[PDB]
């Protein structure tokens, strides 16, 4: 229940749930698959 | 003795035969971890438990 | 549910009451196997009995002490107590320690309660009201050197701050490390020679720090501080058998020497009454 | 014809049979059993040596005498120098086992004596010296030898006191531990087989013994006129589904 | 680093040995990385000893 | 009602009802019945 | 959800552990990809790590 | 991009990466497996440590120099002495074992040599003595040293002569038994996976080796200009599909 109107006054917000690493470890343009050589 | 570009890199020496290139215990939040992200993230919290992913790249 | 059934005469081959203890059993023989019995119910459920019920109240578990006074030339607020610290553990009090250690492995959540009062031993003027701070320092965080540290910004670590007078309460879930925590270990931390014996060496679970946020007015003022602990959510598992002998350290076993028979001798005979 | 009397325990390539046995015991009524993934930690696989290490070691025997105060022995300290069981013991990072213990003594219908044999989890020991000394290594790790409770207090040694189970608890309530009489008039072996019980999945093997067998004489010996004025008793133990993991390079082990 | 709780130590030593080709000297270097599984867990925040401070900071 | 979102911060948790002596009571591994001899 | 699964002996001319750094990735190198493992599962979800708890108190 | 040339072999707790391979045999074309009821003998459940005893040795390195003449080992005799690997083989009256070997020998690609790698089933040594003399179990049984061919002749040792293969054959023909050669050229590693080979189904590990692994220097190594003038060769060998039985005390063996 919110008690109040605006939103900044809720409470913290939950848990993203979102996570996916790949934008960090594997920026690469050409896809890397895990087994297959790293450079052809 | 102080922090240097060079406290990254592991010597090899051509020709040795049998002997120790490097050794270090695990203790992740300390000593040669610590200053690391990994090390530094660690720190932020009291347990850890996982698996660690160790890698040497040859130059 | 009934308590006795009615039972009459019995000139039987079917002995319930011969047995032979040696086989570790308990037979669980009643009063109607062996007398003449009338029915009764039990009227009672044995709910004040759960081990839910039986650790579930708040135990005195620790009461320390810390001042206020002008820190002025104090070469160790610590040993000032400019603010003290605990070691957080929950057998440096005993009525609840005997409690605990009926069992072997305990889990449950923590609920504290914390009452911190004030005392001003030198006669004394106007007292304002002091705000304590209790800081959970985890084992592996810095720890307080002096009554205003920037430790005590505390921005991860989880802080109340109360007024002297009332009580603080906030509750913990289960931080052990593993499944349960060990009310006992036949172990070491490592097969070293020398390290300790016990559970000291599992009871880890790091210190909390108290301190008056107040600067010093001209009188001192003494504030003591008594932490209070209620286990919620209680598993205990594998029983034994209750403490006989007097405590003498946390976390160890050991009984005090030349100590007194526990056993009380009877005023008589084996025969007396 | 079968008797609760009778028994037959065949586990690898050793068997025991006892003509007097008083049924036997299963400590919390559960059974040994391996590791359930469910319950797992250590990504490892683990080794199960099987037969080679389930079998029956049986301990060098003890003397009782109308002197004994009772013996002790823990587990898997016992069995650290038995064959392939204490090879892997030292050689892996953690293993994890149950046992069934077969403790003897047998003696004819003249003696009188009776013995309480009893299994405790986690009987962490008392120091003689009070305070908060602790009991060294060494002291709790006896070997198959286990500690005699009728030697004498050495330093850094656990207390011997019998009325207080070596840790200020009373005698008479050892029964709350699964536990068995050999009452020479009745029975002449006690058994109990011990599902593994610990707070983690599976732990050291040298740092932390999970259990001590206790056997305690309760009512005095009592041999008939001109007798030898004593028994041997003997403990034979067996692992039981036993399980290794993490191996490498061997644990040393103080003294 | 607590002792109960340690994890280990990791050490590398030559197989065979390095071999330098022809108009080529001296030491080579390794490179070496750490970073977690996805197995991972840490629990239970608190505070970094990795920093401090004595007097606030200002503009 | 729960105010708050953590388990821990519930109160305490309501009687077993479980109740089963016989792990302690009778662990044997060959069942005794009352009244049938102790040892055949 | 499983930490890890069970995985054996493996003699193969696919090696999921040589990796070229030089790449700028962190290739997703497992346990299972250089030991024999056993099922485990996590029992975790990552909760206490998420941004709005480190930030929130 | 899978090349014959690189290769992962993961058994147990241990990895090996090669990324200059020349394919692998496998002896006969057959490859380890356990021992069928069918052929079974003796009656004894046997014993399967699995990944404990089954990862990878490696053996003290060898120097091979311009002077070297070519070195033997015998299995299991090499393992005698590996972790559990070893243990089991002592305390079990019989045992059985196929293997992967893996030799290693890196150069650059100045130098230039070629050590023919091949596992000969059954390698009877012959004295050096002539006549009937026979070759003392020490000498057969130099654990994980091996026979360093270019070493002397001794007394009651077998001979070392190179282009008889220590038994009256010559050097040429034991491209009949599994082999690979390693050409500093081509090759870095040679991996041979042998299967158990015997006419029995289980033997005593101790009284008989059966395989000797040999690797012999064939094109003599040549190094390039003042460059130091030897290379290392490493061996590792992983037991594999082990199996114990017949468990005991624990074999004592000459010397
Ligand atoms: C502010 C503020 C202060 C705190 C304290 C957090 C609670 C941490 C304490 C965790 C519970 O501590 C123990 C210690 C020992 C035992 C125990 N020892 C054995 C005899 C049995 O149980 C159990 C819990 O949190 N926020």
């Amino acid at each position: 229940i919110n008690y109040y109107k605006d939103a900044a006054s809720t409470s913290s917000a939950g848990q993203s749930l979102s996570m996916d690493p790949s934008k960090f470890t594997e920026p690469v343009k050409d896809l890397m698959l895990k087994g297959a050589p790293a450079l052809n | 003795t102080k922090d240097e570009v060079n406290s990254y890199l592991i010597p090899l020496n051509a020709n040795r035969q049998n002997e120790q290139v490097f050794g270090t215990n695990l203790f992740i939040g300390d000593g040669v971890f610590k200053t690391t992200l990994l090390g530094e993230i660690v720190q932020y919290y009291t347990h850890w438990s996982g698996s660690l992913r160790f890698s040497l790249m040859y130059t | 549910t009934v308590a006795s059934i009615s039972s009459g005469p019995k000139h039987t081959q079917k002995v319930p009451i011969l047995t032979a203890n040696e086989t570790g059993a308990t037979m669980p023989v009643l009063p109607s196997d062996s007398i003449e019995t009338r029915t009764t119910y039990m009227h009672f459920n044995g709910s004040e009995t759960d081990v839910e019920c039986f650790l579930g109240r708040a135990a005195c578990v620790h009461v320390t002490e810390i001042q206020n006074k002008d820190a002025t030339g104090i070469d160790n607020h610590r040993e000032a107590k400019l603010f003290n610290d605990w070691k957080i553990n929950l057998s440096s009090l005993v009525q609840l320690r005997k409690k605990l250690e009926l069992f072997t492995y305990v889990r449950f959540d923590s609920e504290y309660t914390i009452l911190a009062t004030a005392s001003q031993p030198d006669s004394a003027n106007y007292s304002s009201n002091l705000v304590v701070q209790a800081m959970y320092v985890p084992p592996g965080a810095p720890n307080p050197k002096e009554w205003d540290d920037y430790t005590w910004q505390s921005a991860s670590n989880p802080s109340v701050f109360f007024k002297v007078g009332d009580t603080s309460r906030f509750s913990v879930p289960y931080v052990g490390l593993a499944s349960a925590y060990n009310c006992f270990y036949d172990g070491y931390s490592h097969d070293d020679a020398e390290t300790q014996y016990g559970i000291t060496v599992l009871s880890h679970m790091g210190s909390m720090a108290f301190r008056i946020v107040n600067e010093h007015d001209e009188h001192k003022t003494l504030v003591k501080i008594r932490v209070y602990h209620r286990a919620k959510h209680v598993e205990a598992w594998i029983p034994r058998a209750p403490r006989a002998l007097p405590y003498t350290s946390i976390g160890r076993t050991n009984y005090p020497k030349n100590t007194e028979p526990v056993i009380k001798k009877r005023k008589g005979d084996i025969k007396s009454y | 014809g079968y008797s609760d009397r009778v028994q037959q325990i065949t586990l690898g390539n050793s068997t025991i049979t006892t003509q007097e046995a008083a049924n036997a015991v299963v400590c919390y009524a559960e059974w040994p059993e391996y590791l359930p993934d469910v319950d797992a930690s250590d990504v490892n696989k683990t080794s199960k040596p099987d037969t080679s290490v389930c079998r029956f070691y049986t301990l060098d025997s003890k003397t009782w005498t109308t002197g004994s105060k009772g013996w002790c022995w823990k587990l898997p300290d016992a069995l650290k120098d038995m064959g392939v069981f204490g090879q892997n013991m030292f050689f892996h990072s953690l293993g994890r086992s149950g046992y069934t213990v077969h403790v003897q003594c047998n003696a004819t219908k003249f003696h009188s004596g009776c013995l309480l044999v009893v299994v405790i989890p986690e009987h962490q020991l008392a120091s003689h010296e009070g305070g908060n000394v602790s009991v060294k290594y060494t002291f709790t790790h006896p070997g198959e030898r286990g500690i005699d409770l009728s030697s004498a207090n050495e330093v850094g040694g656990p207390v011997k006191d019998v009325l207080y189970n070596m840790n200020g608890t009373l005698l008479g309530n050892l029964l709350i531990f699964p536990h068995q009489f050999i009452n020479l008039r009745t029975n002449n072996t006690a058994t109990i087989v011990i599902p593994y019980i610990n707070s983690v999945p599976i732990d050291s093997m040298t740092r932390h013994n999970n259990v001590s067998l206790m056997v305690i004489p309760i009512a005095p010996l009592t041999v008939p006129t001109g007798a030898t004025p004593s028994l041997p008793i003997t403990v034979t133990i067996a692992p039981m589904c036993t399980e290794f993991s993490g191996i490498r390079s061997k644990s040393i082990v103080p003294q | 680093p607590d002792t109960y709780t340690s994890a280990g130590f990791l050490s590398c030593w030559y197989q065979t040995s390095l071999i330098l080709p022809p108009e080529t000297t001296g030491q080579v270097y390794l490179l070496s990385f750490i970073s977690a599984c996805p197995d991972f867990k840490l629990r239970l925040m608190k505070d970094t000893q990795t920093i401090s401070q004595t007097v606030a900071l200002t503009e």
